[PDB]
């Protein structure tokens, strides 16, 4: 309530999170986040998007990021409700070229299935567990 | 052991069953065939003025005829159907369902086809999914 300056970054937000939260008005700040304005394409990168690629990015005729939330109250078995038969994925997004990236949320890397198929297709040419 | 186990509560249910008025005590399958040899022979040597009937059922064969209109959000909890079981197979034979009608409702369930732990968090989930 003192010491902590908040930074929220619209009005909308900006009185969701007073609502929610015992922050002081006066020390907020409104900007953009930095996570979303400096990793831009002539911005900073600590690392070669290529060194984790399969293959470089070019042989992709698309790259999907599939990053979902954890869902309240489970964690053993909601990847596989979302993604049940990932031998099918991979099958189709190779006929496709895709490029699919799973990054789940951190909470969900202790899912048995997620270590599974990350083992099971920790060199495959489409499916890529960030 | 078993005497000092049984005896004295069946002397009490019997007698309190006479207190409160009941005219007969059916005793169910599988704990009431010592019970009611136990009830009976009490009632003889007593001169106790109730009759004894012993009638046949499970918890497996009244708890899903039993859903009349709903079935029971028990069904899906702790001390519900999907509990204790050790394989897929015994999730089959706790779902009601055939195997082919299982796999058809809940195609994601074919990923749990070689487990033999499907008990904690996994157990959650797929009551969840039922
Ligand atoms: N699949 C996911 C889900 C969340 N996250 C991180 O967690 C933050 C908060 O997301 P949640 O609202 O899902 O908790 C995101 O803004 C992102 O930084 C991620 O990096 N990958």
């Amino acid at each position: 309530k003192n010491n902590v300056l908040f930074l929220t970054t619209s009005q909308a937000m900006e009185d969701h999170f007073l609502e929610d939260m015992a922050i002081s008005k006066e020390l907020i700040i409104r900007g953009k986040y930095p996570r979303n304005a400096v990793y831009g394409p002539n911005g900073i990168h600590t690392y070669d998007i290529n060194t984790l690629l399969p293959k470089n990015k070019s042989q992709y005729s698309q790259t999907i990021l599939f990053c979902p939330t954890y869902r309240i109250g489970a964690i053993q078995g909601v990847l596989n409700s979302l993604l049940p038969d990932f031998a099918k994925l991979e099958e189709v997004c190779r006929h496709k070229n895709q490029l699919f990236i799973v990054k789940v949320h951190p909470f969900m890397k202790k899912d048995n299935y997620f270590a599974e198929m990350s083992e099971k297709y920790k060199d495959s040419e489409y499916i890529l567990f960030w | 052991y078993v005497g000092a186990s049984f005896v004295p509560y069946i002397n009490w249910a019997i007698k309190d069953a006479i207190k409160r008025g009941y005219e007969t005590i059916y005793f169910i399958s599988r704990d009431g065939h010592f019970l009611k040899q136990i009830a009976d022979k009490i009632i003889e040597i007593r001169g106790y003025n109730v009759k004894t009937k012993y009638i046949y059922g499970s918890r497996k064969a009244w708890r899903l005829p039993s859903f009349i209109t709903k079935v029971d959000d028990e069904t899906f909890w702790q001390f519900g159907n999907f509990v204790g079981m050790d394989s897929f197979e015994d999730l089959v034979k706790a779902s009601y369902l055939s195997e082919s009608e299982l796999l058809s409702l809940f195609p994601e369930f074919e990923s749990l086809r070689h487990a033999k732990h499907l008990r904690g968090e996994i157990a959650e989930n797929i009551r969840k999914i039922f």
